[PDB]
């Protein structure tokens, strides 16, 4: 899937101010296709906006966007020091491959998952992670594992639909391996042949309602919810 | 353990068994376990059983390949009750269709026989349990389908109907089918809310063979 | 007798009780008629067999 | 509106579909020239959208 281009990776602005951010791709890419996030360093991501217009749950009404085709845009009605944060640009490829903009700091001038196993290994070695589910039906949604080096643009390691169609990146594939358990309500990621590119924080991520199930659940082509992630490192 | 529904449609817990080209008679139990994983009305169940009482020739082919039939509608979604060893799936012989990131155009497609044998075709009509699926997937509260032939034709325009949980499903898709002879054509037209054919059943008739319920 | 390559049974919904109770009555009608004719045939044929033997010895 | 069985016995239900002889009844009573009904079940379902017929 296509390379993106955020605009800007950091900005510095004052209170009582708008903020225009433009994430644009190589090709023209149809616009119920992106979703937009924030994150405080120390906190996991949070969901804000989807499909270049429309707005998530648990919300003000200030962040509002537009744009289409190649150039997608999220604008901001008002700035506040509580917003001091890196905002992200995450798109679902038709090649079923999430792609990532590299985060955009706002500087202001004057139910759940749980991860398992994050830590150290030797390089060239082997280690597994798990995740486990709480208070929903892990049957339904389309899952993704994600990585993040500290203060860097994200990278999408892997994800899988409930019908078993995998998607990895061509560099990462073969070295990582996933497996899913719905009856257990848990997820697995056995990993081998690990190098310093894997020295980063990771996240387990619950995505998309596949087609069909009982609930008061809509769907987007966005995330559903994140996990709190965990650090993984090779060293000696 | 399978139903006729689970057999014909492509339930992954039911062995498809394309190698079974023809046979002596049909064997079931009285109380078949595996009906449809996503429930729904299946009209003229009796008639299809009687039509499939017998076999002279019978086989499975790919009327519309999943590849290249539906570029402009996303094809690959499934549901989790329809599953295989605890992993989600959907019936082999059929397809969902939905938009290209919420981009539903409407369809008109068709097929007529070149094989010179008789043909058996299935499709479905979507009844969501809530409206947000309807607007989100297909982007019309309007429904209108027209499945058309010389002899048979019919249209469908459903609404939402809040049904109870059945196999963790309030939604329904009502299944609809027909025979089709050599020379004759089918058309499908729709503004969505469809189950389309991937594979269709080529056949000749048979005579005199039939159906058993039995646990022996 | 002539035994066809037959399939006996059927089944119906509850919106065709006409065909259900009909096909019940139809089938039971046949079953009873074969039953009656056959049973009288066994009784009479065995009677005529006794008479056949009796006559031969006489 | 809806209903399902708690009694565990079988049930028999009736309803009707209105065909006025004039339109002033239609607008006055119900305030739609449109008609659309949907009586729905698992097995049976049907809809109705009638007009006036003198
Ligand atoms: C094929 O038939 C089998 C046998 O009936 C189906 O498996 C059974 O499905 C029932 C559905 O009610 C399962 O009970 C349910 O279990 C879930 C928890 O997993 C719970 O949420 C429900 O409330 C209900 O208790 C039952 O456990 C299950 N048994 C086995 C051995 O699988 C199967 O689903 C059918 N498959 C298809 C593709 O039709
Ligand atoms: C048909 O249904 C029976 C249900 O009685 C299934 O039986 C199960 O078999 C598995 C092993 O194959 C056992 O682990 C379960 O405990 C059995 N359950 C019961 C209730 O007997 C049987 O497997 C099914 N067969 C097919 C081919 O679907
Ligand atoms: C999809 O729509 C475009 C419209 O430009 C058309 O060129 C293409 O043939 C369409 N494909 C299908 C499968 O309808
Ligand atoms: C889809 O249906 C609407 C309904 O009026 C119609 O205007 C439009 O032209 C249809 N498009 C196609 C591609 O059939």
């Amino acid at each position: 899937e296509i390379v993106l281009t955020q605009s800007p990776g950091t900005l510095s602005l004052s209170p009582g101010e708008r903020a225009t951010l433009s994430c644009r791709a190589s090709q023209s890419i149809s616009g119920y296709y992106l979703t937009w996030y924030q994150q405080k360093p120390g906190q996991a991501p949070r969901l804000l906006i989807y499909g270049a217009s429309s707005r998530a749950t648990g919300i003000p009404d200030r962040f509002s966007g537009s744009g289409s085709g190649t150039d997608f845009t999220l604008t901001i009605s008002r700035l506040e020091p509580e917003d001091f944060a890196v905002y992200y640009c995450q798109q679902y490829g038709i090649s079923p491959v999430i792609t990532f903009g590299g985060g955009t700091n706002v500087e202001i001038k004057g139910v759940q998952l749980v991860e398992s196993g994050g830590g150290l290994v030797q390089p060239g070695g082997s280690l597994r992670l798990s995740c486990a589910a709480s208070g929903f039906t892990f049957n339904i949604y389309d899952m993704h594992w994600v990585r993040q080096a500290p203060g860097k643009g994200l990278e999408w390691v892997s994800g899988l639909t409930t019908g078993g169609d995998t998607s990895y990146s061509g560099s990462v594939r073969g070295r990582f391996s996933i497996s899913r358990e719905n009856a257990k309500n848990s997820l697995y990621l056995q990993m081998n042949n690990l190098r310093a590119g894997d020295t980063a924080a990771y996240f387990c991520v619950r995505g998309v309602r596949e087609v069909g199930a009982t609930g008061g659940d809509p769907f987007y082509y966005a995330m559903a919810v994140w996990g709190q992630g965990t650090t993984v490192t090779v060293s000696s | 353990n399978c139903s006729v529904a689970g057999w014909i449609l492509g339930n992954p817990e039911c062995e498809l068994l394309i190698s079974r080209e023809s046979w002596s008679y049909i064997v079931e139990k009285p109380n078949p376990e595996n009906g449809t994983c996503y429930p729904g009305h299946f009209a003229d169940y009796e008639e299809l059983r009687e039509q499939l009482s017998s076999v002279s020739s019978f086989e499975r082919f790919e009327i519309f390949p999943k590849e290249s039939s539906w570029p402009n509608h996303t094809t690959t979604g499934v549901s989790a009750s329809c599953s295989h060893n605890g992993e989600s799936s959907f019936y082999k012989n059929l397809l969902w269709l939905t938009g290209k990131n919420g981009l539903y155009p409407n369809l008109s497609k068709s097929y007529a026989n070149n094989k010179e044998k008789e043909v058996l075709v299935l499709w479905g009509v979507h009844h969501p349990p809530n409206i947000g699926d309807q607007r989100a997937l297909y982007h019309t509260e309007n429904a209108y389908v027209s499945v058309v032939s010389s002899h048979y034709s019919r249209k469908f325009t459903p609404e939402i109907a809040k049904r109870p949980k059945v196999r963790d499903r309030e939604g329904r898709i009502n299944y609809y089918w027909t025979l089709l002879e050599p020379g004759d054509t089918i058309i499908f037209e729709a503004n969505g809310n469809l189950i389309a054919p991937r594979y269709a059943f080529a056949l000749s008739r048979g005579f005199g063979s039939g159906i058993i319920n039995s646990n022996a | 007798m002539n035994t066809q390559f037959t399939a006996v049974g059927k089944e119906f919904n509850k919106l065709e009780r006409r065909m259900e109770n009909l096909n019940k009555k139809v089938d039971d009608g046949f079953i009873d008629i074969w039953t009656y004719n056959a049973e009288l045939l066994v009784l009479l044929e065995n009677e005529r067999t006794l008479d056949f033997h009796d006559s031969n010895v006489k």
